[PDB]
């Protein structure tokens, strides 16, 4: 009979466009279809548990309160309360959940030389600083086509020693060094609340970087107006 | 072969970006800017203005013109000003086309 | 705004790393830069990989600094390896400069 | 080494044990590369 109450991630919100708030009971009981109200300043309850946890070897009953919603609706920061009728224990379980900006700078760097160099593989981080709160989505783009989770890892948000209010996230993506050498325009996509159009694109590749040579050409041409 | 990247016309700037490709190694192939910006070296400041005088400090902010009166005509686009014309007593003000080939009839 | 270095280090299998930062030969306070936790990379479980965040004002960085990353390890062999970049930390840049009279 | 070896440009690090250091011991670098800089070269033509 676990007391916890977990709220979704502004990163699931756009990755599944749906929402569910939850009272997370787990190691409870072996009893079937408990009756736990998740309800909110409105009234509105929570569906009944499906899909979940029935019967385990390990007997943690995860009584999960998930529901289908609005995802504005949380947005708009409603309370909501968990209340827990069990049979085992009378007294209810009650927890309440609650929601308290810096334009996010989601800035990209390139490939160490070194990485070239050994041959093994290279690797590209997105620089996420400067934003608040840690709720951040990172997501990669390449080839027109969403890569799979395997491949990148975007590590949990920490707090920014220059700025307490304002974090950091960084996420790398490992590739093989022959893939990085061809164009794949390797794009860079984030959101974050405070952000205009809820996406902010980046974008780093071989063609753009730090090049090696300089030929800036100027003719001190007599014909002008036809350029 | 080569992504241009940046193209202003009153600029006259041209961003564009080639690699050179290497033969069979490790890679140290060249990253190239082709940037081939040109000069008018005989227009006047305010470009609409026909009696502005000669303009001799050009100031190319690179990655201002990526992203103010412009150097260079476009044929695309029409520069014009309007100039008095007197038969006698009388003023009138005559719109008059600074360039040809761009505000042709057409 | 600032110039911000990052410390990127791959490839420790014991996941425990521990990372300073020296500017001028001299060791610098530990508010000034942050360590993330290791945590293990899709292509090696076996190996570990984490990131040592420096934020320096953009004028300091402008004038030529060391800003060395240090990293201390059992498997490297001699425990502690130091890497230093600069302003002209890069290839040399050659130019190829033209300009016409025609 | 060899002078062709240098062209390739190996990074040679050097390493230093003392009590004195903070650290026990430091790195230093040298490539074919440490130079060279900035090398520019203009074409004036008609
Ligand atoms: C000098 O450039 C300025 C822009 O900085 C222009 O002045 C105005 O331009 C607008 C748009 O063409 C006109 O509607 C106004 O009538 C102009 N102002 C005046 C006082 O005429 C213009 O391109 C140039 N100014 C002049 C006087 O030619
Ligand atoms: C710049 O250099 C490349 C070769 O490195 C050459 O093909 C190109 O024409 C040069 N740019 C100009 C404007 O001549
Ligand atoms: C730049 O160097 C190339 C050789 O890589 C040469 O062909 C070209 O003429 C040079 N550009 C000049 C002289 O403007
Ligand atoms: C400028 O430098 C390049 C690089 O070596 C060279 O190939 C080119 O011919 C040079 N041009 C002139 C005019 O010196």
């Amino acid at each position: 009979i676990r007391v916890f109450a977990i709220p979704p991630s502004f990163a699931s919100i756009f990755l599944t466009k749906s929402t569910k708030l939850t009272c997370l009971v787990t190691d409870l009981t072996t009893y079937d279809s408990v009756t736990i109200s998740w309800t909110r300043q409105n009234g509105e309850a929570v569906k009944t548990h499906t899909n979940i946890s029935e019967s385990h070897p390990n007997a943690t009953f995860s009584a999960v309160g998930e529901a289908s919603i609005c995802e504005d609706d949380w947005n708009s920061g409603e309370r909501f309360t968990c209340t827990v009728t069990h049979t085992d224990l009378p007294s209810p379980l009650k927890q309440t959940i609650s929601r308290p900006l810096h334009r996010p700078d989601v800035y990209l760097l390139p490939p160490a030389r070194e990485q070239l160099n050994l041959r093994e593989s290279a690797t590209i981080t997105c620089l996420v600083t400067g934003f608040s709160p840690a709720d951040v989505f990172v997501q990669w783009m390449q080839r027109g086509q969403p890569l799979s989770p395997e491949k990148y890892v975007t590590s949990a948000p920490m707090p920014e020693p220059q700025a307490p209010g304002r974090y950091f996230a960084h996420s790398i993506l490992t590739v093989s060094e022959e893939e990085w050498n061809t164009g794949e325009t390797y794009t860079c996509v984030v959101a974050h609340e405070a952000l205009p159009n809820r996406v902010t694109e980046r974008t780093v590749d071989k063609s753009t970087g730090k090049p090696t040579l300089y030929n800036v050409s100027l003719v001190m041409s007599d014909t002008a107006g036809t350029c | 072969e080569r992504i241009v990247l940046v193209d202003n016309k009153c600029k006259c700037a041209r961003i564009t970006s080639r690699i050179i490709r290497s033969s069979e190694d490790p890679n140290e192939d060249i990253v190239e800017r082709n940037i081939r910006i040109i000069v008018p070296l005989n227009n006047r400041e305010n470009i609409s203005d026909p009696t502005s005088p000669l303009r001799t400090r050009f100031v190319y902010h690179l990655s201002d013109l990526c992203k103010e009166t412009c150097y260079t005509y476009d044929r695309n686009k029409c520069y014009t000003a309007v100039v008095p014309l007197v038969y006698g007593g009388e003023t009138k003000m005559v719109e008059t086309a600074l360039t040809p080939d761009a505000c042709y009839p057409d």
